[PDB]
């Protein structure tokens, strides 16, 4: 009243937001933005407007190989994830080593056009080799012995195994994945009684990929009631060249190839997180992230155009001034 | 020494048949690709058909139109040829030649005919 | 702080005000209440949101699959991936923590700067006419109505016209 | 498909360089097996490749395949060089053996 | 800015002088024209060039071939290389673009501090002899020739010798 | 009254910098930390002449491709230049095993004299060396082959057990290349190499592998149904390299005395080569700057700046330029 | 510096005192000697050592074996490891060097601001009673016995009590 | 008179720091963030004694070299010490197949117990075990061979089809090691293993390979013209391993019950080993500091600081020091 005071001050409110400075450690601020999003939607959802793939109780080996335990999934035409459960024990059923396994799991991760096409029809493409007598107890389906759907495990037909010759001139304009197998029996008697020839070679030329395979016949410790291994191989057929399957013996020749145009750049998420339909910029195994913020703490494994993983807990940027209520 | 030999037929009307053979001797026969070449009496040479050493993949000229088929028998060291005479223009001296080992490209087949067999007259006419 | 206005000679924040980050309080005979400056608060919040966007959009990433999968014959490569991911983890954690420890002493130093600069502009307009009583306030030496409240808040104070009243009251 | 064309005859003076040509398509990427034929004789190979000569055959017989034509470049013709000179190549594209009409060169 | 010099009391730069980064304006009866302060401009440009040479020289590196070449059967290693290159790309873009956004603010704040401290130095030398108007202007209460121009620009001012004349003028 | 205004200078400069608080602000002076300019010439790195293969790649230059005769190798080179259209490399179909790291090791070599461990004239008496030329490697029309390798044939009707060793006596890592031929058919296998089964053991004090043919009909590449698989090793300055084979061996006519100097990379660009003095070299263009950051190209060789994605990296060394 | 206190008007440090980082000198008729501010130096050392504990503690390194061993046939993976190590070395050297050249500058500007704010608080408590002479010194216009010494040093000053005594001075 | 002159602390200190504006400025106090002191003693990390192979490397110690038996094998260690001059490793020339990543796996263990997976006394009835001695490993001037492996040779005039299995019953990853002999000539092959064709098969639930000799004369290395490639596998708890061989097998006398703990590295230095307690270890010397930046050595193991190329990272703590 003696003087009309015109005090200068700063806004304060009832805010418990705390930020860490380089001088003090707990200070309260009026407003702040959280640069470390610590919230996930909990649903394995889309990137790029495209449904992520779900194998469920199946892995990439079982999916591509054609496991009768993960056929219930509906094949899509594009995906930015390959969802697997942490268990995923229903993959390769017959014991063996998937040769170049993680390379293939990395290649077929962001396919733009996946149309499984019957490269060699089971009805007509194999006249001289038995194709129905190739079921094993390693893949049981409905309690009866079965085998992979995308691969045919050829056996001697009658009493002889003719020198298989079969070529596929790629005429689809995109890379064609061809996955065959080589069977290594536990006993030379198994080799003779399954494939008439004993000194058996299998050559798979691609005009860029050349390699000859031979059996490793020896008794092994039992894995899933099978004493033999079955090595899986694959190659990328270029959109214009040929693939040649010359084989006088052990060969699980492919029923189905897989036409593919690779976007490249995505990976595999392994979680029991349920899949729903969403629209997200990033997805981790612990749940997706719909934020524009710079840093994220959810999971190290991040597939997408999404924030950098840190170990922080409070990356709170205090846009507002110091809150000192009185 | 390498001595390719000949056997043929004298005269067969168009619509008959006769047998040609090349009884090679003096070398390892299984591993060299045998041939057949002929010439008209006063004309340049012209090729009939080659064969593979394994006795498998066979190659033949364009004048045959599927009639002439060379067959290889490795066991007795003798080559066979099918003259199923259906046309009267096939008058020539029939030579069997041996393909020497080639140079990088087409080794078994694209090699010089170092050892040339002699010629057995085969004339076809009405 | 470094500029000494926030928690310096202005010790207490104001809970009555809602309009802006910075503001004034007037206790003239015509009224009372907290009233902020649109210009100062708007340009300050524009610069702060620009700062936050500089933290955010300048961090541009690409479509990268951070997860890599290795079998057991490649453990040197698996630990090379582990060292790459962990070194990126230490780099990004340390840079992010120290960026949010230094930029969060610079945002508060900037709010300190704006409060200090508002105080300096007030004493530059008011000159010797309004004594500095402390608490960030200005104890006037004339009966200054709401019109000159608006003039000081707008930065258009006319010093000579109140010179006579201020000099007679200062005695 | 693949065509070999040669001169019907090549004229040469005794002791002068005699050139015999087996033209056609790009015969450079193709092995030429030169071979002469005397009347009543079998083809004796004189240059069994691009450039190399067999034993028992005199040094003057030489060959040099080129961009489109093979050249049995005999450096010096004599009385024993009057014959029909065929060229034999194995065509890789169509899996054939193609001869030529040959050159009936005369040393005059 | 933070210190309130550039766009603070003084808003407009001077196109007349190219002698230095900081300068003056003497408008005495003996002459006129702009004249830069030699010592402040020299030590400030020295520190600024030292800042630039620190940003440049401390980034000393060694002979590294950045590009690596991989075949098709090594695609996980190829994407590991791509992740290494892209992670270095984000680290270096977000600590050079944001580093430039920080250092540019620090450099214009250093220019703020040099102009503000040269202002404060002139206030300290002249004390109350001049009437502070803003824009760096000092309204002289004494007829100050070029000699005292040079003394104030140098840094030493004899306050008592002009104090009595300033008192009689401001009376 | 007299006046002593303290102000900053302004000019007609329109250079713009961006701060955390305000972007697009003009400054009187500024220095570009982002070198966006390059001379556009693949000039000399360190102080020596970079290698230029022209229409060749490393698999064609080192093998001795007939289309690589134009290039000259005389002294140390800092990096290897390949045109992106360079397809005249391996002119016989096949995969060069251990290819990319051989490219990496051979990127920069301090002492490279291309010498002859086994002279073609005398080192192979009992084998046929002239027949090893192919129509898949033309030089000018006619069939040619690699100069630095000899692809052997049985001489007559026999391929004897080759056994020839090179005792390195030069004090530098002698780089050796050999080939193993895989025929399309077993008839080709026998008609080239008298032995049906043919091991190729190549030994050293440190490297030992046995090689066997993979005889099967591949799809045609360069009009060839067979592959020709290449190997290499580094012979140490004092050890031995034993070459043993009963068939399918492509011996080294020319080896390569080598001394690695700190390693470098390979630059693939269409850029012409001139003589300059550049500390850093990118495929788009050579840079000589001490400036810390660049945006020309990620793949860089030398004491190069860091590649960034920014476009305006300028330190605001001058004041805020507010004219008038 | 940026705030103009250390190496600004205050040109010299003081070796007489060891009690604290900041301090005073009293030339009272009662006694003499240098005496520090306990609270100011306490919060100063607390904040500085908090800077040190932040640049130390926020750098959290987990158990990583940096050394990896590669043979001759994996020279590409060896150079990839070398590029990873060289990139981490360049990043850590550049950020550590520039971090030191910026934290040193921030720490010294913090000491600038602490000394400057001590000066500002002193001129706020004494108001016009003190007379600024430069070098940070404050010449008084009254006796100001050791009680008045302690009152100014603590932070509470009774200006009206000595107002008349200072009114005797300056006519 | 009278004054309260604000000033700032100065002293006789000569520590210099570098600010971005000005170089070599002196400060009253400084906290050094770049330690250059190392104790120069390879000492204990995580409270566990580090392994010392001395004049021996991982290949020699793991294979059972007759030169580095003097070391006392422990049950746990943080890292493996190798002299830069330690060359007593694979005494018989050959390539250790999968060498560097086995060194990576075996860098640190929680429970390492060498045990007789197949005792020499009874596990090989039909093969000659004493005859497998070579001059490549001499011990006290006499021909010997590895202790952890047995280089089996035909007993009598025949090499039977060696069948021998180990069902892992210890609950930890049993590390199994075998060698495959590649003779110099076919005469050596016949006189050693009696069979020209000899396959060696080592089966497991995740490992299966077939080995054959590479018989050819080689340049002499350590007076031996033949190679001995070493292979290994990690048998899981409860798993099975199957050794089948018609010849050229160097069977495991001792395997090693083993469990990994997070992996580690190998420190190669001349430094003596002493008893300490250090958080970080480098070949030059162990680093017991809490500071973020180091300059001693790039190759570091432990909770180590980050390596820089700097020499003066003094963080200013005190004020500008103008006396
Ligand atoms: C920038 C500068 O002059 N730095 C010097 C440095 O070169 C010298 O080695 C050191 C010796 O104490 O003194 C400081
Ligand atoms: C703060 O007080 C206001 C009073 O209007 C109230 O609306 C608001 O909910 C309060 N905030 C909290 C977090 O309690
Ligand atoms: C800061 O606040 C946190 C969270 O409430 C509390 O746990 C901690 O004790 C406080 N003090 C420090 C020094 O971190
Ligand atoms: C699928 O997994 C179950 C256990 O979850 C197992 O019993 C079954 O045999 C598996 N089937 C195949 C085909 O792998
Ligand atoms: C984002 O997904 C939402 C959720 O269904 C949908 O409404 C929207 O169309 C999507 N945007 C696209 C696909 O661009
Ligand atoms: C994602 O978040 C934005 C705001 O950041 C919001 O507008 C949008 O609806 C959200 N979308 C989904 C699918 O949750
Ligand atoms: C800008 O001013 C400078 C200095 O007076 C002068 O040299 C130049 O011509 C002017 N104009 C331009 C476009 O740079
Ligand atoms: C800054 O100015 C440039 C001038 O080229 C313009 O392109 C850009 O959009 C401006 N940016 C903003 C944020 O106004
Ligand atoms: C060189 O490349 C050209 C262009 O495709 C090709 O036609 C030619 O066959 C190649 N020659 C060799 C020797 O590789
Ligand atoms: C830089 O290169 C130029 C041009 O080739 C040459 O003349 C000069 O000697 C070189 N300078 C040095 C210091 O090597
Ligand atoms: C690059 O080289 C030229 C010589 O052509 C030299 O004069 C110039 O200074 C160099 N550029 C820089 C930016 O140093
Ligand atoms: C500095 O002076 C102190 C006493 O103030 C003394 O203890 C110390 O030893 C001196 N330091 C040096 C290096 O002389
Ligand atoms: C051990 O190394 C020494 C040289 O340090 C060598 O003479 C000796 O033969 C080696 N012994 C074995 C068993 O390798
Ligand atoms: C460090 O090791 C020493 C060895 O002397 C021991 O006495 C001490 O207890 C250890 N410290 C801890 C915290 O385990
Ligand atoms: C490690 O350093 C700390 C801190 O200086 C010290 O207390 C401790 O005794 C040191 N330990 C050893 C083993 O040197």
């Amino acid at each position: 009243d003696p003087g009309d005071t015109l005090c200068i001050g700063y806004h304060a409110n009832n805010s418990t937001d705390t930020v860490d400075t380089v001088l003090e450690k707990n200070v309260t601020v009026t407003h702040s933005v959280n640069l470390l999003e610590d919230k996930h939607n909990g649903k394995l959802c889309k990137l790029r407007g495209v449904a992520p793939l779900h194998l469920g109780k199946c892995n990439i080996a079982g999916w591509i190989l054609g496991n009768p335990e993960c056929e219930s999934l509906s094949t899509a035409s594009s995906w930015s994830y390959i969802v697997e459960t942490p268990s995923s024990d229903n993959g390769t059923c017959y014991p063996g080593d998937f040769i170049d396994y993680e390379e293939l799991r990395e290649q077929l991760s962001s396919v733009s056009s996946f149309e499984r096409f019957e490269i060699f029809p089971k009805t007509s493409s194999w006249p001289n080799h038995d194709s129905n007598k190739g079921v094993t107890a390693a893949c049981p389906h409905a309690g009866a012995k079965s085998f992979y759907k995308n691969l045919i495990w050829l056996v001697k037909k009658g009493n002889s195994y003719p020198k298989l010759s079969k070529s596929y001139i790629n005429d689809k304009g995109k890379e064609v994945l061809v996955l065959w197998g080589i069977h290594h029996p536990s006993t030379s008697a198994d080799q003779q009684s399954l494939y008439q020839n004993a000194d058996t070679y299998v050559f798979v030329g691609s005009s860029r990929y050349s390699k000859k395979f031979k059996p490793e016949i020896a008794i092994r410790p039992k894995v899933r009631d099978q004493e033999g291994r079955m090595n899986y191989y694959w190659t990328l057929v270029e959109p214009g060249d040929k693939i040649t399957f010359e084989a006088t013996g052990n060969l699980v020749v492919p029923r189905y190839a897989f036409a593919m145009e690779r976007n490249a750049g995505s990976g595999i998420i392994i979680s029991d997180t349920p899949v729903h339909d969403c629209n997200t910029t990033c997805q981790t195994p612990k749940g997706a992230i719909n934020t524009s913020l710079p840093f994220q703490n959810i999971h190290p494994i991040t597939i997408g155009k999404c924030p950098k993983y840190v170990k922080s807990t409070k990356l709170r940027l205090a846009t507002g001034l110091r809150n000192i209520p009185s | 020494e390498v001595q390719l030999l000949e056997s043929g037929g004298g005269l067969v009307q168009p619509g008959g048949s006769l047998r040609l053979s090349c009884a090679a001797s003096g070398f390892t026969f299984t591993h060299f690709a045998m041939t057949w070449v002929r010439q008209a009496p006063g004309k340049g040479l012209e090729w009939v058909s080659t064969i593979d050493g394994s006795g498998g993949g066979t190659y033949s000229a364009d004048f045959v139109k599927g009639r002439f088929t060379v067959s290889r028998d490795n066991s007795k060291n003798t080559l066979f040829l099918q003259m199923n005479s259906l046309r009267a223009e096939d008058t020539a001296l029939y030579y069997c030649a041996k393909v020497s080992p080639g140079m990088v490209d087409d080794p078994h087949l694209g090699g010089a005919f170092h050892i040339w067999g002699q010629g057995t007259m085969v004339t076809v006419s009405s | 702080g470094l500029f000494g206005a926030i928690a310096g000679f202005i010790e207490g924040g104001w809970t009555g005000m809602v309009d802006g980050w910075y503001g004034y309080h007037h206790q003239n005979e015509q009224g009372s209440g907290y009233a902020a400056d649109l210009k100062s608060t708007q340009n300050a919040i524009d610069k702060i949101t620009n700062k936050v966007n500089s933290v955010i959009e300048k961090m541009n990433t690409q479509f990268t699959a951070v997860g890599k999968e290795f079998n057991h014959l490649e453990k040197r490569i698996e630990n090379l991936n582990k060292k790459v991911d962990d070194g990126f983890l230490d780099i990004w954690t340390y840079n992010a923590e120290l960026l949010v420890l230094l930029e969060n002493e610079r945002t508060l130093d900037y709010h300190d700067s704006n409060v200090k600069n508002l105080y300096e502009k007030v004493r530059s307009q008011l000159k010797n006419n309004a004594k500095e009583i402390g608490n960030g306030c200005f104890e006037f030496y004339h009966k200054c109505d709401n019109t000159c409240m608006e003039s000081v808040k707008n930065g258009t104070y006319d010093y000579p016209k109140y010179s006579e009243e201020a000099k007679l009251n200062r005695e | 498909s693949y065509e070999l064309t040669q001169p019907p005859s090549v004229s040469v003076a005794p002791g002068q360089t005699a050139t015999i040509t087996c033209g056609g398509n790009n015969i450079g990427l193709k092995t030429v097996h030169w071979c002469q034929q005397k009347p009543g004789q079998a083809p004796v190979v004189v240059v069994y490749d691009n450039n190399d000569r067999p034993s028992g055959i005199p040094e003057r017989f030489s060959g040099s395949n080129s961009w489109n034509t093979a050249t049995l470049t005999i450096t010096g013709v004599e009385a024993g060089d009057e014959a029909d000179y065929y060229c034999q190549v194995w065509d890789s594209g169509s899996h054939q053996v193609v001869f030529g009409g040959g050159t009936k060169l005369t040393f005059l």
